[PDB]
């Protein structure tokens, strides 16, 4: 009985840990995805500036 | 990749900025110096001939 319980508990812990591990790093994934556009505009700043430095 | 793909546009504006600035700071001073040399040489010839 102890073996059956431990096997089932470890099996459940497998996917619960998988889902958690996705959960923490979804934040970083979306953060980088947004930083793409953030830096795009932060660098378009001086593009616009140098356009009229002409 | 986004950073570099916009730094290329920064340099695309920089090439024309360098065009204008280099023209102003090199070509026009060269023309002015050539005119100055022409006029001073003409004056020196005019003085030397009649002396």
């Amino acid at each position: 009985s102890k073996r059956a319980f431990e096997l089932q508990k470890s099996a459940f812990s497998e996917e619960v840990n998988i889902k958690t591990a996705e959960a923490q790093l979804a934040y970083e994934l979306q953060g980088a995805r947004e930083q793409q556009k953030i830096r795009q505009e932060e660098i378009e700043i001086e593009v616009v500036q140098r356009k009229k430095q002409i | 990749v986004v950073e570099r793909a916009q730094q290329v546009a920064v340099q695309e504006q920089e090439i024309a900025r360098r065009e204008k600035e280099l023209e102003a700071r090199v070509r026009k001073p060269a023309e002015a110096e050539r005119y100055k040399l022409e006029r001073l040489a003409e004056a020196e010839k005019s003085q030397l001939i009649m002396q």
